[PDB]
DNA sequence: TTGAATAG
DNA sequence: CTATTCAAGCCAAGCGCACCTAATTTCC
RNA sequence: GGAAAUUAGGUGCGCUUGGCGUUUUAGUACUCUGGAAACAGAAUCUACUAAAACAAGGCAAAAUGCCGUGUU
């Protein structure tokens, strides 16, 4: 299984983070409405799934995971949140997410 | 035994479910069924009443001109007016002498068609369409150097016609022409000024809305005072007092003092305004400025604007204060203090300005006050504008509490509280059952009103049969009626012309069943400004019409959690956006990697549309930006507890009626209501099948579900008087118990009650007039018309010509024109309408054959229709008519079944045969006996029964409900089934038979019996009288 | 939806 | 009788009051 | 939940009008016959204009006259 950071949005109460958990069959999407800055700024990946999330949304696994439908480039969870922000900062500004 | 009653109140039905309180077993269930009380029925009545008045009054106008002409010997009974063209006479009379006959013909033509009087101030840019405003404007520019008759005669000579949509003019233009005509003809004929004033009077006068009809009318009134006072409402706190007029002086002073007493001032002294500051604000701001501002209040008590809170506010945000309307209107005319500071006089002026509706009646009644007003002031007061409507309180209430508004800071509700004054409550004491009359006050819609009356009668019959229930639980239907339904088939848009000419063609092509969905997507398309709300991409109207199944209506919050099926939960989006969304909220969907826009972009676009005029709803915004996890059980129970109330006005009124009734007569019945979608919500989670065209029983099923709903909400509250998953499992467990579900599914003693209609003087006959012809065999045939000859989808003329060309009258008379028509049919035979293809390819309409090609356009074609049997002969109204003139479709009142020598027969009573006497109706005995002789019903025959619409008839052992006499001559009657419509009965069998049940009462009829039901569906056989009833009250 | 005529 | 066929008055313009909804302020 | 106010919108009851629409009769145009032509006859199809009737019908009696398809 591979965990991807698919979507992020800077809020006043931390950030909103969407993670896709993908195997060969299924895509399980986790919506984290509020993960704090102390986790996002310091790439503490191993704490992410402690935080409250919505029930995972199950759908068929996609053929590729390069970019989302908004245009952000999808980053593996192991690479960290700062890689996602660094690659997608300008487009996040365009879409009111930064 | 103790029971719980559930009701499903619908547009056409009242379902009742009676189940046991302890066992939860179904005791009884059934449906009471009735016609929809659609407003179009009364609309049609009052439309036809209005059309009769116009026709009577135009005839009376013509006859009064005709009497004027007799009195001045301009007309005799020997006067010959036949060959006079009145356009030519009207034109020539404007500058030369007319003969007496020409002059009379011109005046009578002017009197008959005299124009509009009220459009005349309004003028529009021409958009080239069927509006009378636009046509009045086009004609007003065409008359800048011409009289009406001159323009009409140019149209007659150039275009060959005058009459039609083009022919709409102002009365004032006819009057101009009539004065020029009379100015010339008075030099050549012996008339006087009284002739001219009387004729011009007849030409231009009509009644006003506030005069109403002449003496003796049940719809009329004797004066403007009576008219207005019967229309106006009563005071909230003194229900025998009429409301104050809206702009009475003391009413606006009352409003101003309420506005001031609700202020809170941020300052070292008192938070609230003291008396003398209110005096100074009234006298120096409200009596000096027409529209007072916050800056002027703040300057008068020497604080700044931000030290003042509590003021009413406009939607723009600007502060709003009571305007003193009569004060400033009378002040601009007159600043004398013996007028302007007489509060009683200003109240009287405002009353007169509001009740009376014309300047001259204002002046007369203001003059009758005998005030110190000058005549020149009264003439200026009489032309003030805006004096319309009522205040919700009487002057008694206002003048009662005005002193305490001055010298306390209490507002009106606190003062009426301290005085122990309460709004009126209707007494319900000496009543053995719930009366239907308290429905009449509070309800507005006629559909809901009939449903409520039937619901009350059902409850009264249930209490009468089974005793008092412990719980009555009610659901009212929602989500449209079939009336406003048709108003979207009529209204269709705001930007009417260029778009609605093509949706009208798409909607008319489209069948009536699967076409409400498309108009709802149009409604949502217009409120979303043509944007898919999940992608913010444009939706083309044209693509929405050609490809409607490419755009889906998505529920914002899913039905699995929301149970809301209104416009506040539905949006129009692309098919792929609704597919990718799935079972999610917009927040969950747009935050994923499946979206094309971000949630923040979505939230900004929604919050900007949340503002403004015609804004999106607050509950729509709350659904769209729901951020909670709807899969969590606390959120789901929040959606259930929040949206189960049924907040609607009609429901609150019915609940107050029922709770008041049980409270007053010491009956302990708990009455509750649940919202619309909720029962379908429960069936979506109890696995009740989608196909429910299995009859009217689904209404009683829903009522049974409604009754068990009560159990779910009691056992929840004992659960909430209290290890998380186990508790969720107990809420969800008792919510889902299928024990009663199979108990309802196996129920099979549903009862049905169809409401019987016995009203006389309904529609007698169809309006359309038909001519007739005799063939060689002496048969009389009806002549029918083909019109819309050039409409694109009209294949009627093609099918007629290919099947039976000899039916066209043209075929026999004028065969050369027929040949032209046949040639077009040959040439464009593969098209649906060949004359449309001819018009499209050639630009011309089919003309009558002439050798110089100057034949008139053909626009309708007569053909020989069916043989004439049932009819009303009206030929006597048409003197020297060569053929019969008829009307058709003799609407039947009832049939009376007889048994004559072992053969069943019947007499039809037509609505035409039921004659209004003094205070009742009487079956015509001469028509009845001619019917008996026609049917060969002997005096030895036994009378079996009378059958009205929706009476139950058992024929040869099978029970039906009666529609009506289908065919008197061939002894046929139409019926329908009782538990289902025959249409649905055949569609369940996948049967293609035509969905009408016709029965022939004759020698193959073995048995006829009449049954009946009470309002709950209990069947009993009727013992009929010895004789058919003659009188109906 | 319904009066009611017609072909077979 | 069974199955079919035919067709059924309309739209534009103004006014009075009553009631309802939506938004806003105060209190009960 | 209830009271009052301001604005926008909606519904209903009732009132007042307009121009159509259906039908007959008459005139005119169109078709056919006679005729050099005015015109005459036939046909009653198609159109225009006028006048009249338009839920059957019931009142009333010079009159901005009244009632007749709704609800219970």
């Amino acid at each position: 299984s591979v965990k991807y950071i698919s979507n992020m949005s800077k809020q006043e109460k931390g950030y909103r983070v969407y993670v896709n958990v993908v195997n060969e069959d299924t895509d399980k999407g986790f919506l984290f409405p509020s993960v704090p800055k102390e986790v996002i700024e310091n790439d503490k990946i191993d704490e992410l799934f402690n935080f409250e999330h919505h029930k995972p949304y199950v759908q068929k696994a996609k053929s590729r995971y390069d970019k989302n439908g908004i245009g952000y480039k999808i980053v593996q969870l192991d690479e960290g949140f700062q890689k996602f922000i660094e690659l997608n900062k300008e487009k996040m500004k365009e879409n009111l997410d930064y | 035994r103790n029971y719980i009653l559930g009701l499903d109140i619908g547009i056409t039905s009242v379902g009742y479910g009676i189940i046991d309180y302890e066992t939860r077993d179904v005791i009884d269930a059934g449906v009471r069924l009735f016609k929809e009380a659609n407003v179009e029925n009364n609309e049609g009545r009052r439309s036809k009443r209005g059309a009769r008045r116009l026709k009577r009054r135009r005839r009376h106008r013509i006859q009064r001109v005709k009497k004027l002409l007799f009195d001045y010997n301009l007309l005799t009974d020997h006067s010959e007016l036949s060959g006079i063209n009145p356009y030519e006479a009207r034109v020539k009379g404007l500058s030369q002498k007319l003969s007496e006959e020409e002059f009379s013909a011109a005046l009578l033509h002017l009197a008959k068609r005299r124009g509009v009087h009220n459009v005349n101030e309004v003028e529009e840019d021409t958009g080239n369409e069927l509006s009378t405003k636009e046509q009045i404007s086009r004609n007003s520019k065409a008359l800048e150097e011409k009289y009406v008759a001159e323009l009409q005669l140019e149209r007659l000579k150039k275009d060959g016609e005058v009459r039609g949509s083009i022919n709409r003019f102002k009365t004032s233009d006819y009057v101009k022409e009539a004065k020029q005509l009379l100015k010339v003809q008075k030099a050549y004929h012996q008339l006087d000024q009284s002739f001219i004033d009387t004729y011009i009077d007849l030409l231009e006068t009509r009644r006003t809305y506030y005069e109403g009809p002449g003496e003796g009318s049940p719809f009329g009134w004797k004066d403007i005072k009576e008219w207005y006072e019967m229309l106006m409402g009563h005071c909230t706190y003194f229900p025998e007092e009429l409301r104050s007029v809206k702009y009475a002086y003391n009413a606006d002073l009352y409003n101003a003092l309420n506005d001031l007493n609700n202020l809170v001032i941020t300052r070292d002294e008192n938070e609230k305004l003291e008396y003398y500051e209110k005096f100074q604000i009234i006298e120096n701001v409200f009596k000096q400025k027409k529209k007072p501002t916050l800056k002027q209040i703040a300057k008068e008590i020497l604080v700044n604007e931000e030290d003042i809170k509590g003021y009413r506010v406009t939607s723009t945000g600007k502060p709003e204060f009571t305007n003193l309307k009569v004060y400033h209107d009378i002040k601009d005319i007159t600043a004398r203090k013996e007028i302007i500071e007489n509060a009683e006089l200003l109240d009287q002026i405002a009353k007169i300005l509001t009740i009376y509706q014309s300047s001259e009646d204002i002046q007369e009644e203001l003059t009758n006050l005998n005030s110190e007003l000058t005549q020149e002031e009264i003439e200026q007061i009489s032309n003030l504008k805006g004096y319309t409507g009522t205040h919700n309180l009487s002057l008694k209430a206002i003048n009662l509490i005005l002193d305490e508004l001055w010298h306390t800071n209490d507002n009106q509700i606190a003062i009426f509280n301290r005085l122990k004054l309460v709004p009126k409550k209707v007494d319900l004491s000496q009543q053995k059952e719930i009366p239907t009359t308290l429905v009449d006050d509070f309800i507005l819609s006629p559909v809901v009103k009939r449903s409520f009356i039937q619901s009350i009668k059902v409850i009264n019959a249930i209490i009468k049969k089974y005793g008092l229930p412990n719980d009555i639980i009610i659901e009212l239907a929602r989500e449209k009626n079939s009336k406003d339904a048709q108003k979207m088939i009529n209204e269709m848009q705001k930007r009417n012309r260029q778009t609605n000419e093509r949706i009208e063609e798409i909607i008319r092509t489209t069948g009536k069943e699967n076409a409400k969905y498309l108009i709802e997507k149009i409604k949502l398309h217009d409120m979303q400004e043509g944007k898919c709300l999940y992608s913010l991409e444009a939706i083309p109207l044209e693509d929405l019409l050609n490809n409607p199944f490419n755009y889906e209506v998505d529920h914002i919050i899913p039905r699995s959690v929301s149970f809301d099926n209104s416009f506040n939960n539905k949006v129009l989006v692309k098919q792929e956006e609704a597919s990718k969304k799935g079972n999610r909220t917009p927040f969950q969907y747009l935050s994923s990697s499946d979206s094309k826009i971000s949630y923040e972009t979505f939230k900004k676009h929604i919050l900007n549309l949340a503002k403004g005029k015609g804004r999106i709803s607050k509950t729509k915004k709350e659904y769209l930006l729901e951020e909670r996890d709807i899969n969590r059980f606390s959120v789901q129970k929040d959606f259930i507890n929040r949206n189960l109330v049924d907040t609607r006005y009609a429901t609150r009124g019915l609940m107050n009626l029922l709770r008041s009734y049980f409270r007053v007569n010491n009956l302990d019945v708990k009455v509750k209501s649940i919202n619309g979608g909720f029962t379908s919500f429960l069936r979506r989670k109890w696995k009740f099948k989608k196909e429910r065209n299995k009859g009217y029983k689904h209404h009683a099923e829903d009522a049974l579900i409604i009754a068990n709903a009560d159990f779910i909400f009691k056992e929840w509250k004992k659960l909430d008087k209290a290890p998380e998953i186990e508790t969720e499992q107990e809420y969800k467990e008792i919510f889902i118990t299928p024990h009663q579900i199979k108990h309802i599914k196996d129920f099979k003693d549903y009862k049905y009650s169809h409401r019987v209609d016995k009203k006389p003087n309904r529609e007698l006959i169809n309006d359309t007039l038909y001519s007739t012809r005799k063939d060689d065999k002496g048969n009389t045939l009806i002549v029918n018309n083909l019109n819309g000859l050039y409409d694109k989808d009209n294949d009627k003329l093609k099918k007629l010509i290919n099947k039976s060309p000899e039916k066209l009258l043209m075929y026999h008379h004028d065969p050369q024109t027929y040949q032209k028509l046949k040639l077009i049919m040959e040439q464009y035979g593969d098209e649906k309408n060949p004359l449309y293809k001819y018009y499209e390819e050639t630009g011309n309409y089919l003309t009558k054959y002439s050798k110089k090609d100057n034949g008139p356009v053909i626009k309708k074609i007569k053909y020989y229709g069916n043989k004439l049997n049932a009819h009303l002969d009206i030929t006597d109204d048409y003197p020297n008519s060569r053929n019969k003139v008829v009307k058709l479709s003799l609407k039947p009142y009832r049939f009376d079944v007889y048994l004559d020598n072992g053969v069943y027969k019947f007499v039809t009573v037509k609505n035409l045969d039921v004659i209004k006497k003094e205070n009742y109706y009487e079956v015509n005995s001469k028509a009845y006996e001619e019917a008996k002789k026609l049917k060969k019903i002997s005096n030895q025959a036994e009378f079996i029964a009378s059958f009205y619409n929706n009476d139950l008839i058992k024929i040869n052992g099978e029970l039906y409900r009666v529609i009506g006499v289908n065919n008197d001559l061939l002894n046929r009657i139409e019926v329908n089934m009782i538990d289902i419509t025959y249409r649905e009965y055949l569609e369940n069998m996948n049967d293609k038979r035509p969905p009408r049940i016709i029965k022939t009462i004759a020698s193959k009829t073995q048995s006829i019996k009449k049954y009946s039901t009470d309002i709950l569906g209990n069947l009993y056989e009727v013992k009929s009288k010895k004789h058919p009833q003659i009188i109906k009250k």
